[PDB]
RNA sequence: UUAGCUAGUAGGUGGGGUAACGGCUCACCUAGGCGACGAUCCCUAGCUGGUCUGAGAGGAUGACCAGCCACACUGGAACUGAGACACGGUCCAGACUCCUACGGGAGGCAGCAGUGGGGAAUAUUGCACAAUGGGCGCAAGCCUGAUGCAGCCAUGCCGCG
RNA sequence: UACCCGCAGAAGAAGCACCGGCUAACUCCGUGCCAGCAGCCGCGGUAAUACGGAGGGUGCAAGCGUUAAUCGGAAUUACUGGGCGUAAAGCGCACGCAGGCGGUUUGUUAAGUCAGAUGUGAAAUCCCCGGGCUCAACCUGGGAACUGCAUCUGAUACUGGCAAGCUUGAGUCUCGUAGAGGGGGGUAGAAUUCCAGGUGUAGCGGUGAAAUGCGUAGAGAUCUGGAGGAAUACCGGUGGCG
RNA sequence: GUACGGCCGCAAGGUUAAAACUCAAAUGAAUUGACGGGGGCCCGCACAAGCGGUGGAGCAUGUGGUUUAAUUCGAUGCAA
RNA sequence: GAGGGCGCUUACCACUUUGUGAUUCAUGACUGGGGUGAAGUCGUAACAAGGUAACCGUAGGGGAACCUGCGGUUGGAUCA
């Protein structure tokens, strides 16, 4: 607090690390599904959350959530991840973009379509 | 060892269950979740706040 | 959680060299020089005007425009030259690509378009020298992918339906 | 080409996100901790404004959401502008070099500081007053600014430098006073244990109770003598010294 | 206050001192309770003092279990 | 003749070569601990005097929390 103490050693501010380190400051990254499966959340939730171990281009191998109802993802499916944490899943910090290069949109979604890559249905 | 690995292959080949006439039945109760949370601080505190907001 | 570093090193006399001062270089003499006011070593990094945010102080940042710097496939070198150790100049060596009659030769888009690639992602192998500017020329004029424009994209801002 | 004029026809032109709270906007149906949502809290286990659909609405609009990144909010690195008894935070304590800071008077100097001026701080950019594209974006004239730096001129309260001082800080000297303050060497008394011996005899010791153990090879008890080590009842005190 | 590295130590270890990963808390003080093999006071057939019981027996009754075609459903600590 | 040029030669030097360090990245049998999960086994250490007051430093011991010795602290209840 004393100004001499500061002059000798200034305020060392909080260094802050990114919580999405695999994307490397890139808004989206392409990766290949190494494994596609479902995992049980932690307490207090319960489900079979749909997730995939995916190997990005930059070499990292992460685990990515598969949003929406039903998916076509399999091994070798080339997808995009976009960052975004799934709190109730330990160590799943990326969301799989729907409508992105293999990941088909959610079938029969009529609202909030854009977040799931579904075209506007035609009458 | 070869019959063990071939039993793995047997699973890979015709493992899928043929449903009908159970040989025996086991009356248990589990395999999804047995959690009540018991910590009625949150659930009742949000309800508390929501009621204050509404009224 | 890098504490010692430095022998042309620091200074001097003299000689040499430069467009010019200088250990810039050489001989010899001195034994100095840097370092907690962070030397040295490691990592990262072009710098700035500025940009974004912020009441401000600050924090981050350095795309476009402009000033400075550095580089021209990589490693060196000089030559010409007022100016370079020189993007589309030269010599050598290396990696790669190409030609060869196998003896030997050729090339360098980080100029403008463009191609393959990488990537989440970034455009047309366009028109013109008509304006501005530049090189040469007495001048006309020639050259000018600078530049003026056009094409593509909702990428941003603004306007309108 | 900008721009201007004429024709016909509403013609050719509205999407995205969200509606539990934070957050503007609630209902039904499907579903039942499943499917799934989620930025935090959390929703979901049969009447779900939180999931999926519809109606409605809300915010935005040729955009709208998600993601990435920076700043903010974060006074959450507190220079402006934090805190340290117990929330994280006072070194175990002192001595002390560099460093920071410095009682009080005059004079000098004028470094810091201050006033002015000069040179500069490229242009663009931000900002202000106007002008031009039908407005705006955009372009643009002038100005202010560029909080900085250097030079000169001047000011002297403060800080700094220098010279002299002064005694209130600090320090010495004289006489005493109290103290388990420290080091060294002696010494005293009580007690423990042991050894020797006397008497004496059947238990001693121990715990909540017991047993292990010590005892007839005489314990335990009591007395005398001897040895040795350690700590100093009372004084003794929310007393002292450090 | 750990690893690694440095210094120190005869050794024990001391000192300096991170990071990944992870949770939405962790904490401090105080408040109302409850709880205590904490304290105090008072009371209950609470113990004590007494009397007679149940648990053994046969039977009634209800229940659990079992069985069956069904042995209808409920009650199922004290408080079935 | 002077002088130049070529050649030759020495100096400086890039490629490259050698030896030995260093440092950083990845990886490695096995191993140390850590976090998280599901809440399984052994105990019940701490929280009340938590049933042996707790904790701090150290030393030793022990399936494990821990136990014990020495010093310290109150961040200890009770004392009617
Ligand atoms: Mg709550
Ligand atoms: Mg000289
Ligand atoms: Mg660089
Ligand atoms: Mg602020
Ligand atoms: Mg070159
Ligand atoms: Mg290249
Ligand atoms: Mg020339
Ligand atoms: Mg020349
Ligand atoms: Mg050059
Ligand atoms: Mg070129
Ligand atoms: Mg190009
Ligand atoms: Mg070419
Ligand atoms: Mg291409
Ligand atoms: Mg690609
Ligand atoms: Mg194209
Ligand atoms: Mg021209
Ligand atoms: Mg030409
Ligand atoms: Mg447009
Ligand atoms: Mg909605
Ligand atoms: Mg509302
Ligand atoms: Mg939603
Ligand atoms: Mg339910
Ligand atoms: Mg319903
Ligand atoms: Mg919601
Ligand atoms: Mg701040
Ligand atoms: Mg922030
Ligand atoms: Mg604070
Ligand atoms: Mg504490
Ligand atoms: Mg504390
Ligand atoms: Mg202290
Ligand atoms: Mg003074
Ligand atoms: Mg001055
Ligand atoms: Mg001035
Ligand atoms: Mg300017
Ligand atoms: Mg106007
Ligand atoms: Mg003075
Ligand atoms: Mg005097
Ligand atoms: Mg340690
Ligand atoms: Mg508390
Ligand atoms: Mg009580
Ligand atoms: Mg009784
Ligand atoms: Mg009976
Ligand atoms: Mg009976
Ligand atoms: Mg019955
Ligand atoms: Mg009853
Ligand atoms: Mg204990
Ligand atoms: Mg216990
Ligand atoms: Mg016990
Ligand atoms: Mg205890
Ligand atoms: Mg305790
Ligand atoms: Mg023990």
């Amino acid at each position: 607090a004393t100004v001499n103490q500061l002059v000798r050693k200034p305020r060392a501010r909080k260094v802050a690390k990114s919580n999405v380190p695999a994307l490397e400051a890139c808004p989206q990254k392409r990766g290949v599904c190494t494994r596609v499966y479902t995992t049980t959340p932690k307490k207090p939730n319960s489900a079979l959350r749909k997730v995939c171990r995916v190997r990005l281009t930059n070499g990292f191998e992460v685990t990515s959530y598969i949003g929406g109802e039903g998916h076509n993802l399999q091994e070798h499916s080339v997808i995009l991840i976009r960052g975004g944490r799934v709190k109730d899943l330990p160590g799943v910090r990326y969301h799989t973009v729907r409508g992105a290069l293999d990941c088909s949109g959610v079938k029969d979604r009529k609202q909030a379509r854009s977040k799931y890559g579904v075209k506007r249905p035609k009458a | 060892q070869q019959l063990a690995e071939q039993a793995q292959n047997h699973w890979n080949n015709h493992t899928q269950v043929q449903r009908g006439n159970p040989v025996r039945t086991f009356k248990g109760t589990d395999f999804k979740s047995t959690y009540v949370e018991k910590s009625y601080k949150k659930e009742r505190a949000e309800a508390k706040r929501e009621i204050k907001l509404v009224v």
